[PDB]
């Protein structure tokens, strides 16, 4: 895969990738193409591509600036700390995983619009058309999609809505090659085409969301949808062997631990022994071990809790981690202390 | 989750990972609207020390509060070289995202792999709990497994990790050449 | 050389390797006819103990004689399982053809790789003279190299070996599924 | 790459693969598709696909029978043992490598026709049409092709014929994306369409071959071309862990040593340690070491020399080789005896 003219737009589904690449061919910028792909994947890759979830965009601008878009889902207005526990204080099995109470307030649609408004050059009406076309006219189920649909069967069967949308008549599994048409989805997408984000978060679609939630024990209402907000944030930034790393800040832990782990690894000359050497794997894996321990205590939505991002990505902390790595020997997880005695702000 | 990467001719790069969490999310769709709901609530810590779908644990910091965003591991990333776009990279994989992405970056910077080689290279994974070194089929030969086991790792072979869609941008005598790789695991 | 593989619905399989020897053969074309002449004469031994373009030597067996066919290394191969076509495989690569093809076959039979995995897997090579273990970039980790070096191998990293085009045929309920792989080295 | 209805036709050039795949879609058999591919690659992959060379086809038939087709080039009638040497036995540099004396009598056209006539269902005249269209109308030079053509430049420059065919006006390298048109090749392919193999081995094409050879110090004549013969041979056959191995027999060494090396490896449970284990690489490499020493003494065209194929693929011989492989040390090549005695 190569290009020397308009760049590249790459995703996990060739139809979606084609859509973004087209946007680049016609003169849209990376943000424009990013938006078209976001909606296309919502149609052609329903296991993960979505309008009912959320995510992050990390953006580097032609003028040199970096910005992060947080369109992560929010816990509903009525969510509570122990909402998934029983009266004994134990987890209610599957309550956090299956059904309507498992859902945070979707951010994807608000996120697509926000980045387009701020940094795009094209109109949402143009960028959403290919998605609507795929929804309305359909596409062929792939070998892999047939496999994932079958795996999800018992989960879909619990919900009348899903039994309608993701099976053929008679509740039959979609097979490789079958035409998959999603007209209700096309209807929802048309509302966003006409009204923008307000087409999802207000009006008829918001009503549909509130209604189905109330019918099925969810707590999301029109109020939660009206209250959904994206946040523009500073990405987390670091360096590795002269290269600048720009990644996602809280409420992702991803960028912070990525930078932290590379910071540890930077203290070894990995290049000396090359790919796949056990000595190299050991440095990385022990760095990972400390990072995920740190994650369990120090990471969350920074808007709501104190998150020591700068300390976690500090190369001096990484050097302390590297020094704790015993040659030719692991430190079992049982012995790992989150923060390594370095992330204490007094007795807090 | 699914990751997509975009880089344009003016020097913009956009790295996006987005998700309904589990495969098909919560498995429940909004009737009349045709889309699946996320199960992103499971990315909170729902009880202290309780492992979630990806074996991740927490306490206070990632406890549920109304309107709070559940902690993610999504790592959409951009690497710069001399202040120019060099890599655009990310992956799905829940807890495995962070280690997948950093391995692809390391393969380029430390080992001088091209983006295709860097994406196709076998991946390993350690996330503290469970205390295991997770590897891929055919990913680690006996000699390497033996030496790591002697260090004290418990090695386990599990299904392939991640689905990287990445771009590598290189300067040409005039302008840029954009290289892309999808993931052979997908 | 170049290799191509064909399998049809009736159980026929054809594995063809053919060549003009070197890249572009002798480099000389027939004027008026538009095609390149082979340099296949270099596949004879032209003098006992003289190494040819692939470092191969011979004596009487592979000496030149009028009408005689020069010794080849080409290994177009078909593997059967239960008397049914299972693999169709071959490669170019001069002296390296034999070892390339056998490694693809071993990768399927011994390690249970699918045909794509079997073809993409790094390859090694030993041809007696030179007395060296030839490997590919990123193909062998330090731990493995160390152990082989201790055994007494002189390991050398050289350009990627071969260009396998292969088919694997697996039974399904109604007949067969055909899987193909071209070579990522290509 | 996957197909569940007509099968697969796979080559190193997508245009040739597509040609073969279409033959399958149209109901042709594996031989029909193989012949279409052979001619297509002669146009779109000139580094290796060819009508001026030769090779082998190993064939398994629907009825269970296996066959091998030898369309390997033959040394010309005027070839001699010492032809690439001077009076004193010194190698004449590049004489076996560059130019007209380096060529054996081409077998490819004869081989394509032979397999088609014996096992095919379609006409040569039809199967060659896609190749002719590519020759006459052109195709785009790939990035890799631009590279290999550039690397061959100094060799092409030695021959006026190749300067005409493989450069653009002014003796300029073809670049990626350029349209490469081969009218004289299409002329040659059209003779083959119209007349069969005799369109290459006789008549005007044979005339052009013989006369260009004489002009340039080559030795291939019309008599060489008219006497070119394919040979239908038994494949070399072996077994490996319950699978049957069918490969090319003399004049290739490939099938014999493939089977010999697998036979050595069969004495170990490679699956136990898995892919890339040094213990497994060592067993395979020591097996290779003995096989290539054997190759240097025992292998040649069996129509002219004794080739002990059956001994080389004998599993008891392979076990003797296996017995010599030390757990933690090599058998240096200086210590290898061809045939082991
Ligand atoms: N919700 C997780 C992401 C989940 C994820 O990556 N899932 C993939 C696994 S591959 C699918 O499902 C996060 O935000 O970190
Ligand atoms: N002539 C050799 C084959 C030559 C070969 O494989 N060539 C490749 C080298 S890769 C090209 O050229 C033989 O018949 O064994």
């Amino acid at each position: 895969i190569k290009n020397t003219k308009v760049g590249l737009a790459l995703s996990s589904h060739p139809l979606a990738s084609e859509i973004g690449q087209k946007v680049l061919e016609e003169g849209g910028n990376a943000i424009d193409a990013a938006v078209a792909i976001g909606f296309a994947l919502a149609v052609v890759h329903p296991a993960a591509g979505n309008i009912g979830g959320g995510g992050f965009a990390v953006i580097h601008l032609a003028n040199g600036e970096n910005v992060a878009l947080d369109f992560r889902e929010k816990a509903p207005l009525k969510a509570t700390k122990n909402m998934f526990l029983d009266k004994q204080g134990n987890v209610v099995p599957k309550l956090s995983e299956d059904g309507y109470l498992a859902a945070g307030v979707p951010g994807t649609v608000a996120g697509m619009e926000a980045m387009l408004k701020k940094y795009g050059t094209k109109k949402l009406s143009q960028l959403i058309d290919p998605a609507i076309k795929l929804a309305e006219n359909g596409y062929a189920i792939s070998q892999r999609q047939a496999e994932t649909l079958k795996e999800a069967r018992e989960r879909f069967l619990k919900y009348s809505s899903s039994k309608k949308y993701f099976f053929k008549k008679g509740h039959l599994d979609y097979q490789e090659g079958d035409l998959f048409v999603q007209k209700d989805l096309a209807k929802t997408l048309n509302q966003i085409k006409t009204l923008g984000a307000k087409g999802f978060y207000q009006g008829q679609v918001a009503e549909l969301i509130e209604k189905d939630m109330k019918k099925n024990g969810g707590i999301i209402t029109k109020e939660d949808l009206a209250s959904y907000n994206v946040k523009w944030r500073k990405p987390v930034v670091g360096s590795y062997r002269g290269y600048k790393i720009i990644s996602m800040s809280p409420p992702s832990s991803g960028g912070t631990h990525l930078i932290q782990i590379l910071n540890v690894m930077e203290n070894a000359d990995l290049s000396a022994l090359g790919y796949g050497a056990s000595k190299n794997i050991h440095i990385a894996a022990e760095a990972m071990r400390q990072a995920y321990a740190d994650r369990s205590v120090y990471m969350g939505d920074a808007d709501f809790v104190s998150v020591p991002v700068d300390k976690l990505i500090n190369k001096a902390y990484a050097k302390k981690i590297f020094d704790t790595i015993q040659p030719d020997t692991v430190t079992p997880s049982s012995q790992i202390k989150p923060g390594m005695g370095q992330l204490h702000e007094g007795s807090n | 989750a699914t990751h997509y990467s975009v880089a344009d001719r003016w020097g913009n790069a956009v790295s996006v990972t987005y998700t309904i969490n589990a495969s098909y999310g919560s498995a429940a769709s909004i009737d009349g609207a045709g889309f699946l709901l996320n199960n992103e609530m499971d990315d909170f810590s729902i009880k202290p020390g309780n492992p979630n779908l990806y074996g991740l644990v927490g306490g206070d910091a990632n406890a549920i509060e109304a309107n709070k965003r559940p902690l993610s591991s999504m790592s959409p990333t951009i690497v710069l070289k001399n202040n120019k776009v060099f890599l655009v990279v990310g992956s799905p994989g829940g807890s495995r995202i962070i280690t997948t992405v950093l391995q692809v970056i390391s393969n380029v910077i430390d080992y001088n792999m091209n983006i295709s080689e860097a994406v196709s290279a076998p991946r390993f994974h350690m996330q503290w709990l469970p205390d295991e070194l997770r590897i891929e089929k055919f990913g680690m030969p006996a000699d390497v497994k033996d030496n790591l086991t002697k260090m004290g790792y418990q090695i386990v072979t599990k299904p392939v990790m991640g689905d990287v869609n990445a771009i590598q941008v290189l300067p040409k005598t005039k302008g840029s050449v954009f290289y892309g790789s999808t993931d052979p695991r997908k």
